[PDB]
């Protein structure tokens, strides 16, 4: 495919490491009883192997020589979920922590002791503030276009 | 023997006098600011560098400067 | 005839070397005795490197701002 | 009580309440939704 | 004056033993001493020059001399692939009987070092073959560094030394060594080439005695002259040539083949003459540009100050900046150590994808050894650089003879330069370590499928623009219609094409997720590395915390305890915390090289492609297991040659945690241990007759960090010298 | 005007078993200095080179090795006693030298007779740049 | 035979001569 990689649900070694790593619990589950607690551990760490292989190898990701999934982050429309869809949301996030955090310094910027805000939290305060950041990209928008996200001359 | 001056910013509060542990700073009568007083610095030969003048200077930025120049017995604080 | 700012009106800090230079704090009182090359007294937000809050200040060394 | 309150609001607390509800959430997050390198919704 | 330091009285009068120590550390500052002017600050320098250019020539002469006296050079011509060549004899009283024994390699009668340096394929491919060659330049380099010394002592009585005014003669300096230096030396280096090198690569030994007679070229000069150049590149030499021999030999001198000479695997020795020959003639045309004695020309001030962009973004341009470095000798070695470490590393990375010398691609050993020499060189290079850009910034910046110009604007938004450079460090850090981390505990859970393995796909898509397939970008110079793969395939597209594709050589090595990720550890690196140096070059002057910093010099140990404490706060001390960052980042730049390459070499990639993705794989299958030999290199029963490297790096371990007490012990505690010291030595009868004459102190603040830094530099490359050698050259391969 | 006190030998010295902190050969060839004072009664005090020391009633005369030993111990003798003190320097040719208090008074307090020694008149800031004082021996500041 | 001769000639009669000399010359007085 890409970079000379081939698909996960494609190459020999993706599916090696699925049978050896399977192989291994297996060989872990032998020394227990059927009715054991660990034997039922191993058992669900088994299923949790084979839904994980399966998950990469359905959602089309791509494995190099090693049979290890690579991630492409080109912007490759094939691949989105591995970057830039994730990447989004993380900015969504980050954002919105930044937002709310500089929403609580403004408003408490004008107490008569701003630091006494800032090692006791103001919970109501905070709890008013947390969901202004649901709309982050607007509220930061605006104060971009009307200069005020920025102190002027510093 | 290091090299101590006195800045006409000096409000004459005699703090760099007292912290001196080698008897360096003096305080001599003059008419630029409120307690009548600015500092000198006359025996500099015996200025040991420990900038402990200038941990006590209110002054911003100090009146107090303290420039390390060429090392003597007595800068070194040798008692040997 | 009152020399200097009023007090308390902002003041620009044009000192370079100070804590404060380019940003902006309060005046408390501006000495008008003669041969006082630094009258005005300044009270700052924030403390210094030396958790001092005033400062004086030369006529030419401050600027007002509202 | 407001002294209590008071002191609740004070930083490691309010970061410890922060972080454990933070920490469980991540938690069971990762375990409904294990492994996954990729964002698979599309 | 009146004693040592005769320079520095200050330093003279000094009671005590740091009277000696800042007399060594001072002695080339030539600017700090007592009674010095602009005209011998600028003789002294000019000096100092030839002193140095003298102990260039005569370290050279040294080593040719070695080679041809107890070296292999000789046996090595015969046997290019199967001669360990010869550095020099060892003659140590003692060596046990085994460690004689154990030494004597190479096909010599004592015991002797195998020679890492390269110098042996370098002389053989220019043409040198004898001992008795390597004698004749011996001889010739020892009378250059002695005509070296006699210009130096030359222009140092009046009337030979020059006024300040011929120093400041930028224009005519530029114009003659584009011209001369550059140009006429890469001229006659091309000359050098298609006389005797070319032809002494064909079998026909060219000598002072016989090259007034042999022909470079069977139809010489003519076509020169008549613009049919090309007769010089009709017949290159076959594919299957043998470079001592005629077998497969032509008679071309300058072709643009653009691959390798397969046998050799270096590049071929008419591209590399008629390389220089063109880059010659591009430095000479060059070298007419400024004016000088005859009316045409340019005046570099006219043109400085006819660069300011309207609208003023820039403000008032490049105004002032003539005068601001033809008065600053800082600011030109700033400029000087720039460029070259730049070079430095662009050499370091193209004679290990490019060789040019015969021979020298499958001496691993060697080929490792001179990429880490010039890596760490050029790290030093490029923390002097910036070390000497601060020291300009406080020695000799004007700031009203540079207003509102761009440099001045530097320092007017430093802390948009230095907070952007710190976000950048954090962002490659945080992701970079957290990727790392990632990786590790998978591996550690026994789940490697959940590693973050990202593709370095825009360096893969550069590799394939020059022609690779293993990506199949299909891109130009990989894609048959492209018209920069039509253009070019009738000159160097088949040797070139040839060689990017060939899986033995290193002319951009097969990348993969690893190497993004080591990538990413070097942009760190570099980044980090430049703020150190950039913050405190733009805070040398002065900051919030020290608004008079240019008061106090560079180098000073602090402030005081006061405003909160102010250690390290001078630009010294920012250099001296960027050299740590200096040797990291190379160290990471030469384990990467060393470990692709030795993984290479082994003909085992995969072992790197699939552990360089986590450290735990770089601890374990890289320093770990490649120090075996090294370790063993002498146990409880007996030794090999490689015990001198196994001692070498526990030396360097020694040296380096020594240095560890000079950075984290300070002074205050050795002063007072050394007052408790001096009364015990009054005290103490029969020694008390003995009075030192110098005080005992404690070494300087300052000093601490410079004797500790040098501690912990030295046992840092020679630790990593030890283990590259001994696990390369233990394997050889 | 004011006229130091000479130094009287053979002035009392405070009781002391001995420490290895006292002179050494700088006393003997490069220079010592000697602080004395009057105290009220027999006393304990910190000896600033080693242990305690019985400070004698009326004159007392205490010889150190370095000047700021000497206005550490008065420092004390000011504080924690109501004690006043002058101390001198000696070379080895036996010269002495007043230094503290100077004028008789203490130099945190402002006397009229005292001249001005290295008081530049201008803001810190105000110093020029190091290049303006390039190939001179001047600096910034001392002017 | 030459090693025989230098090798002791720089690494002990030189660095004592050089190590002599440097102490009389910094250790000079005018
Ligand atoms: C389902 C499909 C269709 C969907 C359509 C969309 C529906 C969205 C509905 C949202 C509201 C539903 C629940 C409301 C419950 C009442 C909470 C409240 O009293 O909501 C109102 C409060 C307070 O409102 C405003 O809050 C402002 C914030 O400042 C204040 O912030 C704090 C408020 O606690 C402190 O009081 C602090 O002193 C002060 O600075 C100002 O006080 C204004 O005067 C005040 O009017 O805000 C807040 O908690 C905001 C909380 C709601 C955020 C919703 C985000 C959704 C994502
Ligand atoms: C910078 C070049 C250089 C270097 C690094 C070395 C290094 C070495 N030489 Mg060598 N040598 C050199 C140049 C050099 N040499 C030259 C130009 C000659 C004359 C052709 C010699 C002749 C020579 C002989 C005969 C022998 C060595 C030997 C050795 C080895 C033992 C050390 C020794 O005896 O000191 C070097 C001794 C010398 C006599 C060389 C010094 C004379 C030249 C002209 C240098 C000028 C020195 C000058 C006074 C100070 C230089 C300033 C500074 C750069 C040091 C050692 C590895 C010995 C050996 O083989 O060890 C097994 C030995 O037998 N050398
Ligand atoms: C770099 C130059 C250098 C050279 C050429 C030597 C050479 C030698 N070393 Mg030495 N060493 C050196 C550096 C050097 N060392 C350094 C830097 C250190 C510190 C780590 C040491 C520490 C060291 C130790 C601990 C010992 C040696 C010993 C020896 C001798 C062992 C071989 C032998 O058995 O001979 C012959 C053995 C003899 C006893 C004959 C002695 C040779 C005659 C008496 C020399 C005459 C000296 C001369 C009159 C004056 C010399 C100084 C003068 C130039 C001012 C040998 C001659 C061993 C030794 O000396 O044996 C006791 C030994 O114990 N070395
Ligand atoms: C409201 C909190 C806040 C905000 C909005 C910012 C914003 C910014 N920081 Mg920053 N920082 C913060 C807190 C914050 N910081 C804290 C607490 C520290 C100490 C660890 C730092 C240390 C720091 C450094 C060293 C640097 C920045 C830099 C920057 C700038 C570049 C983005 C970046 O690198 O961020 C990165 C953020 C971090 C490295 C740590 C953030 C920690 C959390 C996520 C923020 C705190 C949230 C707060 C506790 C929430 C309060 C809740 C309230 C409603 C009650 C940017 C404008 C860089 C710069 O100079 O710009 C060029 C830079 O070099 N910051
Ligand atoms: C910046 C460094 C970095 C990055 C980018 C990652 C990234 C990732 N790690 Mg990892 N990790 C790191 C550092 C890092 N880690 C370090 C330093 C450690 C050591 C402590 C670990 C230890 C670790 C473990 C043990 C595991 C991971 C796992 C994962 C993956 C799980 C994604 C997920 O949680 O599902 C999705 C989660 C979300 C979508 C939450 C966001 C939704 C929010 C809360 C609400 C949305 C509102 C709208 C992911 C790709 C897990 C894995 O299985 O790998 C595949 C896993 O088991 N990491
Ligand atoms: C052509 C390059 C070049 C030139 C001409 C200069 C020139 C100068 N530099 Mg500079 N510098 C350079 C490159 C250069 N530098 C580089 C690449 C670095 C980065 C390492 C530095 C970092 C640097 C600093 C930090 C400083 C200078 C300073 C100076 C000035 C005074 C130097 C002096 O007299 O001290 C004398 C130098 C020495 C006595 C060298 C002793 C220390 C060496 C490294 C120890 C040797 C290592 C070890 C012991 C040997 C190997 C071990 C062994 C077992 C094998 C001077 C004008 C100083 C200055 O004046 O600032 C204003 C200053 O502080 N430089
Ligand atoms: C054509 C006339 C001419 C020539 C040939 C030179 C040549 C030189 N001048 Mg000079 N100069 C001239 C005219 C000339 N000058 C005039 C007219 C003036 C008056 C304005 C001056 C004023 C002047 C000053 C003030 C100084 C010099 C200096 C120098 C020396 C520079 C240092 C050096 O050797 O680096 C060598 C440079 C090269 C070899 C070319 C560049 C090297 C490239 C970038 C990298 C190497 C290429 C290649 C890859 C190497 C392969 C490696 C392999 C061979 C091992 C150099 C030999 C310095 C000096 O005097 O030193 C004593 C210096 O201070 N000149
Ligand atoms: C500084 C470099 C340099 C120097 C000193 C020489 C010197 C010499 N070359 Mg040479 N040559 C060089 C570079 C150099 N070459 C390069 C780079 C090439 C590759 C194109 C050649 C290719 C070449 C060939 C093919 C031949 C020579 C020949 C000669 C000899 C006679 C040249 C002559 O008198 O022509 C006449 C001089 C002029 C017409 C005036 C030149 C004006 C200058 C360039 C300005 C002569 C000693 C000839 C020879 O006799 O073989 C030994 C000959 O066959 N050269
Ligand atoms: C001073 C330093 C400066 C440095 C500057 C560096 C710049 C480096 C490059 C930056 C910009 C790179 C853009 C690269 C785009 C690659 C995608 C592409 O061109 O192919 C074209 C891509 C191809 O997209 C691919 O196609 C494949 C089939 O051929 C598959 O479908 C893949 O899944 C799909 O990703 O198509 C696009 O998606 C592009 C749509 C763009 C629409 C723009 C409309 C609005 C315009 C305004
Ligand atoms: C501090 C300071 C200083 C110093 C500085 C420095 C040190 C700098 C640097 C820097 C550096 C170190 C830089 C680098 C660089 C480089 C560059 C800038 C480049 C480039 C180029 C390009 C753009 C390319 C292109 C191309 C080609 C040509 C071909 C192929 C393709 C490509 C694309 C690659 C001074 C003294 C001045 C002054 C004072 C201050
Ligand atoms: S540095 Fe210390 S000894 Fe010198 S004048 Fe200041 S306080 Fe006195
Ligand atoms: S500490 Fe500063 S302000 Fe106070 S008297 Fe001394 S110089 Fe003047
Ligand atoms: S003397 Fe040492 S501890 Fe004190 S401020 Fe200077 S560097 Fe820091």
């Amino acid at each position: 495919d890409i970079a000379g990689l081939t698909p996960c649900k494609d190459s020999k070694q993706f599916a090696k490491r699925e049978k050896q790593s399977i192989k291994k619990l297996e060989s872990s589950l032998k020394l227990y009883a059927p009715d054991s607690a660990p034997a039922l551990a191993i058992n669900a760490t088994i299923e949790k192997t084979k839904r994980r292989f399966d998950n990469y190898g359905k959602q089309g990701l791509l494995c190099g020589a090693d049979g290890l999934p690579h991630l492409i982050v080109s912007g490759d429309q094939r691949h989105w979920g591995e970057f830039i869809t994730p990447g989004i949301l993380f900015l969504y996030i980050a954002g919105w922590i930044g937002w709310v955090g500089r929403s609580y310094l403004i408003a408490i910027r004008d107490d008569k002791k701003p630091t006494q805000k800032e090692i006791i939290i103001d919970v109501p305060l905070a709890t008013g503030l947390v969901f202004r950041g649901f709309s982050w990209p607007i509220a930061a928008y605006r104060e971009l276009l009307n200069g005020e996200l920025v102190a002027k001359d510093v | 023997s290091h090299s101590v001056k006195i800045y006409d910013t000096c409000i004459g509060c005699t703090q760099c006098v007292r912290a001196c542990p080698t008897d360096v700073l003096e305080m001599i009568p003059w008419g630029g600011c409120k307690a009548k007083q600015i500092a000198s610095a006359p025996r500099t030969e015996d200025c040991v560098g420990c900038k402990r003048c200038e941990s006590a200077c209110p002054t911003d930025f100090l009146s107090v400067r303290v420039y390390l120049w060429h090392e003597t017995t007595r800068s070194m604080g040798l008692a040997y | 005839p009152p020399i200097g700012p009023k007090r308390g009106a902002k003041v620009k800090i044009l000192r370079q070397e100070s804590y404060w230079y380019k940003g902006t704090g309060s005046v408390v009182a501006v000495d008008q005795d003669p041969n006082t090359r630094y009258p005005v007294v300044v009270r700052f937000n924030k403390v210094n490197y030396a958790n001092v809050s005033t400062n004086n200040y030369a006529l030419d060394e401050v600027e007002e701002v509202k | 009580m407001r002294d209590l309150k008071t002191y609740l609001s004070v930083a490691p607390v309010a970061s410890t309440l922060w972080f454990a509800a933070l920490a469980g959430l991540l938690i069971e997050i990762n375990r409904f939704f294990p492994d996954a390198l990729t964002f698979p919704f599309f | 004056a009146l004693r040592f330091p005769r320079f520095s009285q200050g330093l003279a009068q000094d009671p005590t033993t740091r009277r000696i120590w800042f007399g060594i550390a001072t002695a080339h500052d030539f600017e700090s001493h007592d009674d010095i002017t602009e005209g011998r600050l600028y003789q002294n320098i000019f000096a100092s020059h030839f002193g140095q250019l003298a102990i260039i020539f005569l370290w050279t002469s040294g080593n040719l001399f070695h080679v041809a006296w107890q070296g292999n050079f000789e046996a090595w011509v015969q046997d290019p692939l199967h001669v360990r060549p010869i550095a020099h004899a060892i003659w140590d009283p003692h060596f046990g009987q085994p460690a004689v024994e154990a030494f004597t390699r190479g096909g010599a009668l004592g015991p002797v070092n195998i020679a890492y340096s390269g110098v042996y394929q370098w002389w053989y491919t220019i043409g040198l073959r004898t001992n008795e060659d390597l004698y004749t330049g011996a001889i010739f380099l020892l009378f250059l560094s002695f005509i070296s010394l006699l210009a130096g002592w030359l222009h140092l009585q009046p009337k030979w030394k020059p006024s300040v005014s011929w120093f400041k003669n930028a224009e005519s300096r530029l114009n003659h060594h584009l011209s001369g230096l550059f140009g006429v030396s890469s001229l006659a280096w091309a000359g050098h080439l298609v006389h005797v090198a070319i032809p002494g690569s064909r079998g026909e030994y060219v000598r002072w005695n016989n090259f007034l007679s042999v022909l470079p070229h069977p139809q010489g000069l003519g076509p020169l002259f008549t613009g049919q150049w090309n007769l010089y590149a009709q017949n290159p030499d076959s594919s299957n040539h043998l470079f001592s021999t005629s077998q497969g030999a032509g008679t071309a001198i300058l072709t643009l083949l653009g691959g390798f000479h397969p046998q050799t695997q270096s590049l071929w020795l008419t591209d590399m003459a008629h390389h220089h020959l063109a880059i010659a003639i591009l430095f000479l045309i060059g070298g007419h540009m400024y004016r000088t004695n005859f009316g045409i020309g340019h005046s570099i001030k006219y043109i400085l100050e006819a660069h300011i962009p309207p609208g003023g973004r820039l403000g008032r341009g490049h105004k002032g900046l003539y005068d601001t470095i033809n008065n600053s000798i800082h600011f030109q070695l700033g400029l000087a150590l720039a460029s070259l470490g730049v070079i430095t590393s662009l050499v370091a990375q193209h004679m290990y994808s490019l060789p040019a010398y015969a021979f020298i691609a499958q001496d691993f050993t060697t080929q490792a050894a001179l990429y880490t020499h010039h890596q760490y060189i050029a790290g030093f290079i490029m923390t002097g650089a910036f070390a000497h850009g601060a020291i300009f910034f406080i020695r000799d910046y004007n700031p009203e003879q540079n207003a509102d110009n761009v440099l001045a604007r530097m320092l007017e938004h430093k802390e948009a330069i230095i907070s952007h450079l710190s976000w950048a460090s954090l962002f490659l850090g945080f992701h970079t370590l957290g990727l790392y981390v990632h990786n590790d505990v998978m591996l550690a859970f026994g789940t490697p499928e959940k590693q973050i393995l990202i593709e370095p796909i825009f360096a893969q898509w550069i590799q394939s623009a020059h022609g690779k397939t293993s990506y199949g970008f299909d891109v130009l110079l990989s894609s048959t219609n492209s018209p920069a793969l039509n253009a070019g395939r009738s000159i160097w597209l088949p040797g070139w094409l040839n060689a990017i594709n060939e899986n033995s050589n290193s002319l951009f090595l097969t990348i993969g997720p690893g190497d993004f990720l080591v990538h990413h550890a070097i942009a760190l690196g570099l980044h980090t590395t430049t703020l150190i140096l950039v913050k405190g070059a733009l805070d040398a002057r002065g900051s919030k915390l020290m608004p008079d910093k240019k008061d106090f010099g560079y180098s000073f140990p602090c402030d005081g305890p006061g405003r909160g404490g102010t250690c390290d706060i001078s630009a010294w001390d920012a250099f001296y915390l960027a050299v740590f960052w200096m040797l990291n980042t190379i160290g990471w730049v030469t384990f990467y090289w060393h470990w692709k390459h030795i993984t290479l070499w082994q003909g085992n990639v995969s072992q790197f492609n699939e552990s360089s993705t986590y450290l735990m794989g770089w601890l374990r299958d890289y320093l770990w297991l490649n120090s075996s030999q090294l370790i063993n290199g002498y146990n409880p029963f007996g030794m090999n040659s490689l015990s001198v490297w196994a001692w070498m790096f526990l030396f360097g371990h020694l040296v380096w945690a020594t240095g560890f007490m000079f950075l984290i012990s300070w002074r205050g505690y050795w002063q007072e241990l050394i007052e408790t010291l001096a009364w015990a030595h009054e005290r103490t009868p029969l020694a008390n007759l003995i009075r030192w004459r110098d005080k005992p102190v404690a070494l300087s603040i300052v000093q601490a960090r410079l004797v500790g830094l040098v501690h912990f530099s030295v046992g840092y490359i020679f630790t990593y010298a030890a283990f590259l050698i001994a696990s390369t050259s233990g394997k050889f391969g | 005007g004011f006229t130091p006190p000479e130094l009287d030998p053979n002035t009392p010295s405070p009781i002391f078993g001995g420490s290895t902190g006292g002179l050494l050969r700088k006393a003997q060839v490069e220079e010592f200095y000697v602080i004395t004072w009057e105290s009220p009664k027999e006393q304990i005090f910190e000896m600033p080179t080693g242990g305690a020391a019985i400070m004698r009633e009326g004159p007392n005369l205490l010889k150190l090795a370095r000047k700021e030993q000497c206005l550490a111990l008065g420092t004390r003798l000011r504080s924690k006693y109501k004690i006043k003190y002058q101390f001198y320097r000696v070379f080895p040719s036996g010269e002495v030298q007043y230094l503290h208090p100077k004028d008789g008074v203490y130099p945190e307090k402002v006397n009229p007779g005292r001249q001005g020694v290295g008081v530049n008149f201008r803001s810190i800031g105000k110093n020029v740049s190091p290049i303006e004082v390039k190939f001179t021996g001047k600096q910034p500041y001392d002017l | 035979n030459l090693p025989s001769l230098f090798v002791p000639l720089v690494g002990l009669l030189f660095p004592a001569v050089a190590m002599a000399s440097l102490f009389l010359h910094v250790e000079k007085r005018l």
